[PDB]
């Protein structure tokens, strides 16, 4: 199956390479020093995982964090550094393999991200940037994440495509995991309450 | 459901492999190695037709496995549109003489005969000379 | 004095490195003794140098000379804590503490210095003093910072109970106080369960648990640490309730339909949930359905592989070719990847086929086909089958990768390397060589090294093979030179890598300070761990491996003695497309200076594995490697005790232990080159711990056959033990003719993969 869990130190050397596979923006290891040590608790990880039912020990490949444990996709976050206003977030870079699609594990990973920007850093909003070629990120963040277009940015990244300037206000309340757990409704809306017993 | 997008000379194999993979002899390989009217159909991200058209359809193929669901067609309706953007009034195709399953079914279209086989219009990938059929429509 | 120094400080600032360097070793020879602004400036040069030894020295001569500038204990506690003197640099906090009272910054960060000093009280009552300062006092802005701050005193006093339930107790009172103020709740949620588990109320972690479930419903970790809180960790019967209860909070998440087929033992209702995690996904064509389900194919196979198989099977058989493609394709997918593990070629290519001529559109089925070929030992065909699917999509930036991958593999350097070039940035260059360096893609790097140590084996050979009898002979010198090429690039890519995590190392610097500032002390102890670990990650581990192949070897030929100029512009030009850092850095393109080293073993210590052996583990250490890098520099006493070691663990019925044994026992004779006090301790330790497993006796015995011994203790099927023998045959001569021929007759259960490897490069 796939594990999704929080990022850190020790994933991003398996972020870079998974960043070198995907992405056309390339960061040094500095970078990612200073993303999770910055903001040690707004990045997430998506990976694979072995439990136990042998064992078995860590493999020779650019991808595996861990023993069984290899990394399909990542969302790197920051808040807003650059020099005068509310506190805002930022997808600095957010890669899922190809193979990997069909999950949900982008959108996962985008939650988390987007509730632990509001709740850790108290962010109103938190903006990011799509290549308008690239139509399925369009749907991503616009259509099922909620978030809304903005400018059009003509000739933003270094290639000369235009971006999609795109922000979404965070709240609390509606950025809560616990929302979006059924899809079909009406139905019966059966959840936790942590206060009845399990057994 | 079945969408239509274009080539965009990066996604251009996908072409050459539907006009290599449903009727290929004949398509040479120079061919779509020059062109950067290109159209291909998504069967949910999956490509399964293709156009290449001049000005004429220059080649249209369906994948077997999702012909049959008004998918080839919805490729023609895009080429008759095409012309009718270009002030013109002509949309012909060269077929081969042995094609008679995508004539009959295909002249469904208007699409009429000039008349008997013109022998040898042009050779496919051993060399060989290959009898054609001319059929035309009107905007 | 002051004036040489400056200069090369100013000059080193330009980019002239060579004359800055040159300058500022004149200014130290004046001197022997300085101004404390001229210690300050060359500390500030040697720091630039990555010099933090030296630095550290005229920062604090520039002290002892006098100096007022306070923030060189900021600059000797940043420079101290990079080379692991913490004890130095906890002076330097102190200093700095006292010397700006007013910053948050330095209270944490002489914090930080006590608690990794041992002094975990002081951290904390360094800690507890600022709290009680700011009370009321901290604004928006200094919220998080405060929220770290709470959190990390509430880690060191955490770490500092131990297991005493009475103090437990207390640090459970301060994580619920400091509650609030914290918004790292993930975080004291997970420390909150912790404790009171080590507290022993179950059912109190048990409502953590279930919290941490609700916030993230897609972790398995909470899953399975909430079995243990209900004790039903081993109660399938309430597990399979338990998850059935969870499966409906989360209907959307794996965890309550995955983690039950773990343990349920039950055929018939295995089988169901079997059924209901995969056959949803083959129904909407996830590739992934396969490698979702992986790991049971590995950990249980034989009670998940035929159950599996049944389902999926009958599944397809009443599927549409046409009617219902998508799942139909995907489902071939699927029984490809589900026969390619169970090694069953024929059936593996016979549903990839299928998916395939139905549906050649995705590129997915391309790379599937060509594993499968790569399994069978076809590599040029793999390659040639994966050019095709990045044919389907030139913008696939994971295809191109996947591709240059195979045609590397395939030893085919001038395709990868071209195949990559179209997602690098060349500029002013002619390939990406350059640029993949930049970006310290080991990946390629360290792929392509492998694979010039192919092609250097494959021509070495082509050499031998035709030097054994005009242009027969200036051939020879074209390919007397590939040989020699080959080499050094394997070689100069494979320390490519010691280069990244070099700077890996040195990228810390700059936090000693910042994570200070920033607030975030327990994301920068995780930091220090990172960095003592930086040289025992996969990455560095394997090009170290693989690179001690060459200098083991250049050692071991060392041990019996191993119209001119008119073709340099094949060199000249070839030079420049394997150029890997500027002209302006490096001389040695071809690694030619690499390869005629003559201290072969001191080369990969000092590059590989000094750093690697001084951070490793027991745990994960690597005793073969040990075992062979002692044997070549005289450390007998070491090659026991790797063998030692590697026994512990490994049972002595491996055949890589016996042939382990076979060759340091055969280092104990009075002929061998080792040292005679070494020999006698290395016998002394064969006797005390295993003289029931060799005939120690029998080493003097020169008629003595020791490939019968190992045949009739270890067989002629540990493949490892018998090619580890086969490796030392120079110094332990038992049959090379008998010993080849034996492992050549152990292949026939290897994939074709395996056995061409072994037969073309091993033998
Ligand atoms: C030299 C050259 O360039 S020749 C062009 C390539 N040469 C060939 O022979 C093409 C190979 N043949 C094919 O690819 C297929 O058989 C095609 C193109 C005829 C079918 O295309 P499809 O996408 O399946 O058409 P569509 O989506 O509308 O569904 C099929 C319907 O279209 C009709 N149809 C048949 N031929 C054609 C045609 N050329 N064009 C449009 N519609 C056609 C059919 O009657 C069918 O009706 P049905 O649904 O009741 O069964
Ligand atoms: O993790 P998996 O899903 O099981 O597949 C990987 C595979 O990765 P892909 O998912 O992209 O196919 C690798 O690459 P390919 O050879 O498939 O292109 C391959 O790594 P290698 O380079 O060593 O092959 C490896 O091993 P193998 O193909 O022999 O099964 C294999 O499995 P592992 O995770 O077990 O290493
Ligand atoms: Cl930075
Ligand atoms: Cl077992
Ligand atoms: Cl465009
Ligand atoms: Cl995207
Ligand atoms: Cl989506
Ligand atoms: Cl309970
Ligand atoms: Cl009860
Ligand atoms: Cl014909
Ligand atoms: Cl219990
Ligand atoms: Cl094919
Ligand atoms: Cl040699
Ligand atoms: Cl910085
Ligand atoms: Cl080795
Ligand atoms: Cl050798
Ligand atoms: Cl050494
Ligand atoms: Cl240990
Ligand atoms: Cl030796």
């Amino acid at each position: 199956p796939i594990n999704i869990r929080r990022a850190t130190i020790n994933d991003i050397i398996c972020m870079q390479n998974a960043n070198l596979h995907n992405l056309p923006e390339n960061y040094m290891m500095k970078y990612y020093m200073y993303h999770i040590l910055s903001w040690p608790e707004a990045s997430f990880v998506a990976t694979t995982t072995t439990l136990d039912c042998d064992g078995r020990t860590i493999k020779l490949d650019p991808t595996y964090l861990a023993p069984g444990e290899k990394l399909v996709g990542y969302v790197l976050v920051k808040m807003n550094d650059d020099p005068n206003e509310p506190p805002n977030g930022h997808i600095t870079s957010l890669s899922v393999m190809r193979t990997y699609r069909r999950m949900g594990i982008a959108e996962n990973l985008m939650r988390q991200a987007l509730f632990a920007l509001r709740e850790v850093h108290q962010a109103e909003y938190v903006s990011l940037h799509v290549r308008q070629s690239n139509r399925a990120a369009l749907h991503l963040y616009r259509d099922t994440l909620a978030f809304e277009v903005l400018s059009i940015e003509k000739s933003y990244y270094q290639d000369g495509e235009d971006a999609y300037a795109m922000k979404k206000v965070l709240k609390l309340e509606e950025l809560q995991i616990s929302n979006f757990t059924h899809r079909r409704l009406n139905e019966e809306k059966l959840e936790d309450d942590l206060e009845s017993d399990l057994l | 459901i079945c969408t239509l997008d274009n080539v965009y000379a990066n996604n251009l194999g996908m072409l050459t492999k539907l006009a290599h993979v449903t009727v290929p002899n004949l398509y040479q390989d120079a061919f779509f190695s020059a062109l950067f009217f290109t159209q291909m159909a998504y069967y949910s991200e999956i490509p399964v037709g293709g156009l290449v058209a001049k000005l004429q359809i220059e080649f249209l193929g369906v994948l077997p496995n999702y012909r049959h669901k008004s998918i080839g067609s919805k490729l023609l309706k895009f080429a008759e549109d095409k012309c009718s953007e270009c002030h013109q009034h002509n949309v012909f195709v060269y077929l081969p003489a042995v094609d008679d399953l995508t004539k009959q079914w295909f002249i469904a279209h208007g699409f009429e005969q000039v008349g008997e086989t013109v022998n040898n219009f042009i050779k496919g990938v051993n060399g060989d000379e290959q009898d054609a059929i001319l059929l035309k429509k009107h905007i | 004095v002051d004036s040489l120094a400056l200069k090369g400080l100013d000059l080193y600032s330009v980019g002239e490195k060579d004359d800055a360097a040159s300058y500022v070793a004149n200014a130290i020879r004046k001197i022997e003794s300085a101004s404390p602004i001229c210690c300050h400036v060359l500390g500030i040069y040697m720091r630039n140098t990555k010099e933090y030894k030296e630095s550290i020295k005229w920062f604090t001569a520039a002290l002892n000379n006098g100096s007022t500038n306070k923030q060189i204990y900021r600059d000797l506690a940043t420079l101290q804590s990079q080379i692991g003197d913490f004890k130095s640099a906890l002076v330097s906090r102190k200093k700095y503490w006292e010397a700006f009272l007013g910053y948050r910054a330095n209270w944490t960060s002489l914090a930080v210095a006590q608690d990794v000093n041992g002094e975990r009280q002081q951290a904390i009552n360094t800690l507890s003093q600022f709290e009680k300062l700011a009370e009321g006092k901290i604004s928006d802005s200094e919220k998080y910072e405060h929220s770290e701050c709470l959190m990390y005193k509430n880690d060191v006093m955490y770490k500092a109970a131990s297991d005493n339930q009475d103090k437990l107790q207390n640090v459970l009172k301060h994580l619920n106080d400091i509650e609030p103020c914290v918004f790292d709740k993930f975080g004291l949620l997970e420390r909150k369960a912790t404790i009171y588990m080590k507290l022993g109320q179950l059912k109190d972690a048990s409502i953590v648990y279930r919290t941490l479930i609700k916030r993230n419903p897609d972790n398995f970790k909470y899953y399975k640490l909430l079995e243990v809180s209900l004790g039903i960790q081993g109660d399938n019967k309430l597990k399979k309730a338990l998850y059935g209860k969870l499966e409906q909070f989360y209907p959307r998440c794996e965890p309550p339909k995955f983690i039950p087929l773990t343990f349920l033992q039950d055929k018939e209702e295995l089988s169901k949930k079997l059924r209901e995690y995969v056959l949803p996904q083959l129904k909407r064509g996830v590739p992934a359905t396969f490698s979702n389900v992986k790991p049971l194919y590995q950990r249980r196979k034989s009670k998940v592989s035929p159950l599996l198989e049944k389902i999926v099977l009958d599944y397809l058989s009443g599927l549409d070719p046409t009617q219902d493609p998508i799942p139909f394709i995907w489902t071939n997918y699927y029984l490809s990847q589900h026969f390619l593990f169970l090694k069953d070629f024929p059936k593996a290519q016979e549903y990839i086929d299928a998916a395939l001529d139905h549906t050649p559109t995705l590129v997915e089925f391309y790379i599937l086909k060509a594993r499968i070929l790569k399994h069978l030992g076809l590599m040029d065909t793999a390659a040639g089958i994966l050019e095709e699917g990045r044919q389907l999509d030139l913008q696939d930036r994971f295809i191109n990768c996947k591709t240059v991958k195979y045609f590397l593999r395939a030893n085919n350097i001038d395709k990868a390397v071209e195949v990559a070039s179209l997602f690098t940035k060349n500029d002013d260059s002619v390939n990406g060589i350059k640029d993949l360096h930049l970006v310290e893609a080991s990946w390629f790097i360290v792929e392509q090294a492998e694979a010039y140590y192919r092609l250097y084996l494959d021509r070495k050979k082509k050499l031998d093979d035709l030097e054994s009898l005009e242009q027969i002979a200036n051939d020879i010198k074209e390919n007397q030179w590939l040989v020699r090429k080959y080499k050094g690039l394997a070689l100069k890519r494979f320390n490519a890598i010691p280069k990244f995590y070099k700077q890996f190392e040195d990228d810390q610097l700059d936090f000693h300070s910042y994570c200070m500032r920033k607030g975030t002390p327990r994301a920068y102890l995780e930091m220090l761990e990172w960095g003592k670990a930086l040289y025992t990650k996969p990455m560095y581990v394997r090009a170290m491996k693989e690179a001690s192949k060459l200098y083991f070897q250049m050692h071991d030929d060392r041990l019996k003695r191993k119209e001119a100029a008119a073709m340099n512009k094949r060199k000249e030009t070839e030079a420049k497309s394997v150029a890997a850092y500027p002209s302006d850095q490096d001389n040695d393109v071809f690694g030619e200076k690499l390869i005629e080293t003559s201290t072969p073993m001191e080369d990969f210590a000092t590059e590989f594995y000094n750093n690697y052996s001084m951070q490793v583990r027991e745990d994960e250490r690597d005793y073969i490697l040990d075992f062979e890098f002692n044997y070549r520099i005289g450390k007998l006493a070491l090659c026991f005790a790797s063998l030692n070691k590697f026994a512990k663990r490994f049972g002595t019925t491996s055949g890589l232990f016996g042939s382990m044994a076979i060759v340091l026992l055969h280092a104990t004779r009075n002929d061998t080159p080792f040292d005679p006090i070494l020999k006698k301790v290395v016998t002394k330790s064969l006797e005390k711990e295993y003289s029931e497993n060799f005939p120690l006796n029998e080493i003097s015995n020169n008629s003595f056959d020791w490939l019968n011994f190992y045949q009739e203790k270890f067989g002629k099927n540990d493949i490892n033990g018998l090619l580890f023998l086969y490796r030392y045959r120079d110094d332990v001569p038992i049959g090379s003719s008998n010993l080849k021929e034996m492992i050549i007759s152990s292949l026939s259960p290897l994939e074709p993969h395996s056995q061409n490897e072994i037969l073309q490069y091993y033998l």
